[PDB]
């Protein structure tokens, strides 16, 4: 057999060494094509193992990544099933559903809007996106594929995949405050539609799992410089409508990550404005704003 | 041919009549396979060029600050192995240095013998915080595999880890910082980049760093097993000017075994007894097979190297990591 | 009171948000306020928290998040590797292998034992 | 009458006593984790690592004495 | 605060030393709340002051 | 005169004269400055002797 023929025999056997060793081979001719394709496999059927080796290799994930790959990524039955399903019936209802809907990149979106909730206002409802996909139906290449990636497994439970796509990829802090928001809201739906509890207490464990790699991952920051920790914090992401970490953690409610110190001096910065006085306040703000000759005798910012 | 090509691939003056063209090769390396993806930018260089030029090209045109130690990796060309914790205790020892000193390492480059080590040394120090370390290696043009992938001026070019188990040519270690590659215009054939990475070691040297504390910039050189050529460039770095202190790291014979077991029984040099120097000899001999006409010299390169035993630092396994070697033979040579 | 603090820091970011996007003057004196905004984006029309950062900035921002992911799996390494369950799991695979390697050599030494008097008689 | 001056030979006494305190405090600590648990699990688990690569050390070391032996009784 | 411990074993008076340290750490600690900086600084100073205590 | 010994003699010997002055509380007499036997002893009772 051909070795591509012989790695989806690999990827079956779930044997992730003996393929690294001996499907990996020096001079071994991979055709065009195929490394993709087994790739796309990979991620179906949940071998997380195996697409590590297979990027180890390397399988330059924005090349790969293409709307239509990424949407047959999205109908895919096979693997660990999911709550998409009920979650895009939801959407398509209020808007306004066959079982053979093969679902859209742009369907997605707006289930993203309902569920992360207030604005989280995404990409895929953005209106360029909107006719790139109606001319459509490395421009397709999604930009940073590894956001992508994260939402999918976010949506599709499948936890060790996720995150896999989570420590390789950017926008790290935020990535996780979002699937924070994602998996809490996924709960909610799971609830109340009143399902299995096994749903809803599993993406509520894994709202709390994504949750705390957030509040140790700026924890570990506050240690390395204070000043870039707070650049983190307050850095304006395009990629997650146009918010901040701290927006999205308390749009998620992740009181922790406002609890911890670094969070609260920014606040604490914010409700000084461009002043600085602090020590005696409470007394010394209002004896300023009843006498407009005594704010002159207060320290100001350089 | 002489130079090991094919004869219709064509296409030192002495045999190979050599013309000295411009360089054309250079640019960066996209290090697809084997993990972690790392640029490594790499320049052809003829093996006859002045250092200064290698110099002002290492300090301006690849943006890498002066380091405060020259760690060299001089070691065994072909294959070995290693016990699992000596080699875990060596490369967190040599982790540990690079991180303190901000050093550049010097390792051979192409992926057979003690630079295989430097590579699993590098994946125990992940440095995907701190890769600034100059991992500069310095291996030949003529003999690393896929020479037609390296060529093209400024250019990205994938280089996979494509290492074929019966080809003569050898991959370079993909988890190298940087890469000089010494063209000589022959294929296949060491020595190529060993007089260049001497003149380069010594003009390194022979900047004065900064501080300068003791002097210069302090170059310590690290031998792990070897041929007779590793007892000779012993004897090149331990008589050298100013004379280079060197961690002969043990617990892996060849010629650092034999170095040890001379320096832990020379005292004032040449003051060793016969009866465990006819055992040496029978080793010297008959484990690393050196035949014993050219054995008796090495009799007196050893010797001759224990006159200077003092820089000849010794490590062994059995905590207590190659970095406490390192940084004493750097408080050594220092003056 | 098991949690309080905790609630209280969260109702903060409520808190000063809000009170940051409001007018200046107070609720019965507002109205001129507005009309110092409405002025302002009709001088400007018809003839806080967060940092529009530059490219060289979101490039050292990104590269602050990509060796701040990597120290911590480290630590979540390191913890496993020093908590006190996984240390006694590997002294007990060690001392198993430690169990047969050992059973090898002493069963092997008693074949020298044996070759020590063979050789006494054979020489 | 809580605050009884002290004559300062007396005091000097005081002083060593104070000072004896410090050392047997610091060396109860030093018993008390040297023997707590944890670092016992520590030392014994390094240890052991130690011994398991000697152990592989001295089964190779044998194989080698093994083999020459059975050489002698060749040459015997 | 090492450079404190290490200072409190060598020496003489060390009761006296360790009470004053406690005090002047607490004391730190809440002119430090006082001007309500770092809160990790506050609790810096007033975990100091427990142990020195 | 100044002298060394080899470490595990100095320190099986050295504990056990060090925990003879613990149960027997004796008075030791030496010679008193640091140089052969009497450094010896001196590291000996700083060997275990300083750790009870």
């Amino acid at each position: 057999a051909s070795a591509p023929d012989q790695l989806s025999l690999a990827l079956a056997w779930n044997r992730v060494d003996i393929a690294r060793s001996q499907i990996f081979i020096y001079g071994q001719q991979w055709p065009v094509g195929s490394l993709e394709q087994a790739m796309l496999d990979a991620l179906v059927l949940d071998r997380v193992d195996f697409v590590k080796l297979l990027i180890e290799n390397g399988v330059s994930m924005h090349r790969f990544l293409t709307i239509s790959r990424l949407e047959e990524l999205y109908n895919t039955r096979h693997g660990p099933s999911n709550t998409l399903y009920h979650l895009v019936r939801d959407v398509k209802k209020r808007e306004y559903l066959p079982p053979d809907y093969r679902i859209s990149l742009i369907d997605i979106g707006l289930v993203i809007e309902y569920l992360m909730g207030g604005a989280y206002r995404c990409n895929y409802t953005r209106k360029r996106f909107r006719t790139l996909y109606h001319n459509l139906f490395e421009i397709n290449h999604f930009p940073f594929p590894f956001h992508e990636l994260m939402v999918w497994a976010v949506l599709m439970k499948r936890q060790k995949m996720a995150l896999f796509f989570w420590q390789h990829g950017e926008e790290a802090m935020a990535k996780a405050l979002v699937a924070c928001k994602l998996c809490k809201a996924m709960a909610h739906e799971a609830s109340e539609n009143d399902m299995v509890d096994d749903i809803s207490q599993e993406l509520n464990h894994n709202s709390r799992d994504f949750g705390q790699l957030a509040v140790e991952l700026l924890d570990q920051s506050y240690k390395q410089d204070e000043q870039l920790a707070m650049k983190l914090l307050t850095y304006e992401l395009k990629n997650w409508s146009n918010a901040t970490c701290l927006q999205l953690a308390v749009a998620a409610k992740h009181r922790d990550f406002i609890a911890h110190t670094c969070s609260q001096m920014l606040l604490t910065d914010m409700w000084m404005g461009r002043l600085r006085m602090r020590k005696n306040s409470g007394l010394k703000v209002i004896l300023g704003i009843l006498l407009p000759p005594s704010i002159l005798s207060l320290e100001f910012k350089n | 041919c002489c130079c090991g090509r094919l004869i219709g691939q064509h296409v030192w003056s002495i045999s190979k009549h050599t013309q000295l063209s411009p360089t054309d090769a250079f640019g960066t390396i996209e290090f697809q396979g084997g993990g972690h993806s790392n640029k490594a930018m790499y320049v052809r260089v003829s093996f006859d060029t002045k250092p200064d030029l290698l110099l002002h090209l290492m300090t301006k045109e690849w943006q890498l600050e002066l380091p405060k130690l020259l760690i060299s990796v001089h070691g065994g060309l072909q294959n070995f192995e290693l016990q699992p914790k000596l080699k875990q205790v060596f490369g967190k020892g040599l982790i540990k240095a690079a991180m303190t000193t901000g050093a550049w390492i010097f390792t051979g480059g192409v992926n057979t013998g003690v630079i295989r080590h430097v590579g699993d040394a590098l994946k125990d120090h992940a440095s995907k915080s701190r890769g600034k370390i100059c991992t500069i290696g310095i291996a030949p043009w003529g003999i690393v595999e896929n020479q037609e992938d390296l060529i093209g001026r400024d250019v990205v070019r994938p280089y996979q880890t494509m290492s074929n188990p019966m080809s003569k040519l050898t991959v370079l270690n993909s988890m190298h910082s940087h890469f000089i590659l010494a063209d000589n215009g022959t294929t296949g054939k060491y020595g190529a980049e060993v007089k260049l990475r001497r003149q380069l070691e010594k003009h390194i040297s022979l900047q004065k760093i900064n501080t300068r504390i003791g002097q210069g910039v302090p170059v310590v050189a690290l031998i792990v097993e070897g041929g007779p050529n590793v007892i000779s460039i012993v004897l090149e770095y331990l008589r050298d000017t100013p004379p280079v202190p060197v961690v002969v790291c043990d617990g892996s014979g060849r010629a650092s075994d034999i170095l040890a077991f001379g320096h832990k029984y020379s005292e004032e040099g040449g003051l060793i007894n016969e009866s465990l120097r006819d055992q040496l000899l029978v080793t010297i001999q008959k484990t690393f097979t050196y035949t014993r006409t050219q054995a008796q010299h090495l009799f007196i390169i050893l010797m001759e190297c224990m006159k200077k035993k003092e820089l000849i630092t010794v490590f062994r396994m059995g905590h207590q990591d190659i970095d406490l070697a390192i940084l004493t033979a750097l408080l050594k040579g220092a003056n | 009171k098991s949690i309080s603090n905790q609630v209280w820091k969260f109702q903060r970011y409520q808190l000063i948000m809000t009170f940051h996007e409001r007018p200046v003057l107070p609720p019965p004196l507002i109205i001129f306020s507005h009309m110092t905004m409405i002025f302002q984006h009709l001088c400007c029309r018809w003839r806080g928290l967060k940092l529009f950062i530059t490219d060289d900035e979101l490039k050292k921002v990104h590269d602050f998040e990509e060796q701040c992911i990597e120290e911590y799996f480290r630590e979540k390494d390191d913890r496993f590797n020093s908590s006190n369950d996984e240390r006694i799991r590997v002294t007990s695979e060690r001392v198993e292998n430690m169990s047969m390697r050992l059973e090898e050599v002493n069963e092997r030494e008693h074949s020298m034992k044996a070759s020590l008097q063979t050789v006494d008689i054979r020489l």
